[PDB]
RNA sequence: GUACGUGAAAUUGCUGAAAGGGAAGCAUUGGAAAUCAGGUCAGCAUCAGUUUUCGGGGGCGGAAAAAGAAUAAGGGAAGGUGGCUGUUUAUAGCCCUUGUUGUAAUACGUCCACUGGGGACUGAGGACUGCGGCUUGCCAAGGAUGCUGACAUAAUGGUUUUCAAUGGCCCGUCUUGAAACACGGACCAAGGAGUCUAGCAUCUAUGCGAGUGUUUGGGUGAUGAAAACCCAUCCGCGAAAUGGUGAAUGCAGGUGGGAACGCCCUUGUGGCGUGCACCAUCGACCGGU
RNA sequence: CUGCCGAAGUUUCCGGAUAGCAGAAACUCAGAUCAGUUUUAUGAGUAUGUAAAAUGAGAGUUUCUAGUGGGCCAUUUUUGGUAAGCAGAACUGGCGAUGCGGGAUGAACCGAACGUGAGGUUAAGGUGCCGGAAUGUACGCUC
RNA sequence: UUGAGAAGCUCAGACGAGUAGGCAGGCGUGGAGGUUUGUGACGAAGCCUUGGGCGUGAGCCUGGGUCGAACAGCCUCUAGU
């Protein structure tokens, strides 16, 4: 569980910086990178059973 | 455990406060439009289960006993091995001889005793 | 996702709220996904795997 | 089992009850480290202060 | 004390206590006064749960903030300064671009399994199990303990009356989508409305079971004999149907599913055998079996 | 006296049955089917009907036995209109069986759906005083 | 570990308006059979009470007073409940 939760973890540090290096790139090259589109979604409902 | 009590007020009967011909005694409201069986504002409660009591602590008296009512001697030995879960209660129509020695004898089984003092003294 | 999971989460076992207070409890009801701790079923609902 | 119910983001034992890894996480990190490369195209900063 | 057992309520007089500025009753929370039961009530600490409120530190992100400052180029001018209304940094300066100081800082966003305090509420459970941490043990790890006080000639918890603040439309009946009308209600006590019986049906229980049912009657019963106990002959319903006749062809028939059981071996699964009830199926036998 | 379950509020045929909604009894079914839902595909006219992934939930029947068969209000489409009202449908909503916060007060408005409590936080509406909460901050308009 | 009134004990989760209707468990009253070595003139029943206690409730128990001859718990039966 332990190697695991390391794996997980890092693989969310090297999305994080693999996305910032992407934009950062196509700043500099003068292009648009688009980011990933979010698979995941959260709702909150805000309105009562009424 | 201390003994807890969720409610300390009785259940009135609606308007048994202005009329003496409706007793004190809880009925169930069965207007198809009384207020109170509504529960409308500042009406006076109904009785619910919600407002039962924790069953541990229910049917026990303030000082943590549960009330058993003894007539002779006889029950009084019945609460050897439950004094420190019942005190003996003497009923009203036992005669003062009988509560004295029902008051002696629960002294010496060390059970407690909700109305000793009774008739007795 | 993970404070979520962490403070509130809770697990449908035998169709009961149970809370997520053990590994055991996850890995007893979603070990046969490879699912064996809260940090497993935290990474299966960020990065939405299989 | 279970009685109560300890919040791992406040109570410090249960967290590492529940993850083994806590232990060893050392999240405050030197990345942004030797010297910071400005990086920014000069067609992209056009673009940006244009109109 | 015959206005005579017990002596309720309505109601009345009296005394006591209290309230009262065009209603009252009531509910909630406490105070006061009176009165009851008779361990109680506090303060702090260390923790657990929920929660609120202040800070500190540190990552990362964006124009890898924008600025800005300091310092080198060039450009432009003004809401024109010194100078002389007009002009171009001089005896004020400003704007634009670039370099530099730079990896500047800061703000904002985000993160810390980073951290320091303040407040409130809660303490369910009750030998030991478990998951963990530090090291047999110890632990903030499957729910509060520890250290003291004070006080019982009172505090707490009540109860009664009353006040305060807040809320509170008269009950039932009827009508309508719904109200409101409208009808009943001066007050109290006592009485006062789904009952017994015959039939039918369902369901449950009990006894027996191809049977079943003693109580028309008889026998019998000394202690209440209208009970209990016993049962000859009949009869009721059922066991045979069909419109006079009147039923295993065929383990009282095969196929599939199926309760339950058995044997197995990839053993679990699945295979094979047996297969109640019940339901679809081919089949019969009597005028339903 | 307390507790639990809990409608219909109306089709479809001649006041009755059928069905619907609610329960009970007895079955089979979890390598299964459902859904006041959305996608995908097919055609056909932004919608339609038909079929086949997402999400959720264990999903099915049989018997038999209660109660119900109204209305009111509102939105939208549409049919006509008329000094102007409105009149006629359809549509699903809300009430109806239901308290509570707010709207000064209220059958139809805004929130919210109910065991007894302690704490925390909000919805709607609010923060001059009555009245709990800023005689707050910033920019305007108005006599 | 004693916690088998198995009709008992224990663990866990969810839920809580409710008319018509459906279902369940309880409180109380007169009388009957059984039972409590039951209560009682040293005071039954009843009544009264700003006494106490129990139950969510129907209701129950008890102190004090008055009172003066009978009454109750439990299990079943019954109803002019």
């Amino acid at each position: 569980i332990a190697k695991r939760a390391e794996a997980y973890e890092a693989e969310y540090r090297a999305a994080e910086r693999e996305q910032i290096e992407l934009a950062r790139k196509a700043r500099a090259e003068g292009n648009y990178f688009v980011p990933h589109e979010p698979k995941l979604i959260f709702v909150v409902r805000i309105r009562g059973i009424n | 455990v201390n003994i807890i009590k969720k409610r300390t007020k009785p259940f009135k009967r609606h308007q048994s406060d202005r009329f003496k011909r409706v007793g004190e005694s809880w009925r169930k409201p069965r207007g198809i439009d009384s207020c109170v069986r509504r529960r409308f504002r500042g009406t006076i409660s109904m009785p619910k289960i919600g407002y039962g009591n924790n069953k541990k602590t229910r049917y026990c008296m303030p000082n943590g006993l549960k009330a058993f009512l003894v007539r002779n001697v006889s029950d009084v030995e019945l609460l050897l091995m439950h004094n420190k879960t019942y005190a003996a209660e003497i009923a009203g129509n036992v005669s003062a001889r009988k509560r004295v020695e029902i008051v002696e004898k629960a002294r010496a089984l060390g059970v407690k005793v909700t109305n000793a003092g009774a008739k007795v003294r | 996702v993970r404070e979520l999971i962490y403070k509130r989460g809770f697990g449908k076992v035998n169709k009961q709220r149970i809370p997520l207070s053990d590994n055991a409890i996850i890995e007893a009801a979603l070990g046969k996904y490879s699912i064996l701790s809260v940090e497993d079923l935290i990474h299966e609902i960020y990065t939405v795997g299989p | 089992a279970h009685v109560q119910k300890k919040n791992p983001l406040k109570n410090k034992a249960v967290l590492s009850r529940l993850n083994p890894y806590a232990k060893a996480y050392k999240a405050n990190v030197k990345i942004n480290s030797e010297k910071t490369p400005k990086a920014a195209g000069e067609k992209f900063l056009s673009v940006l202060h244009e109109n």
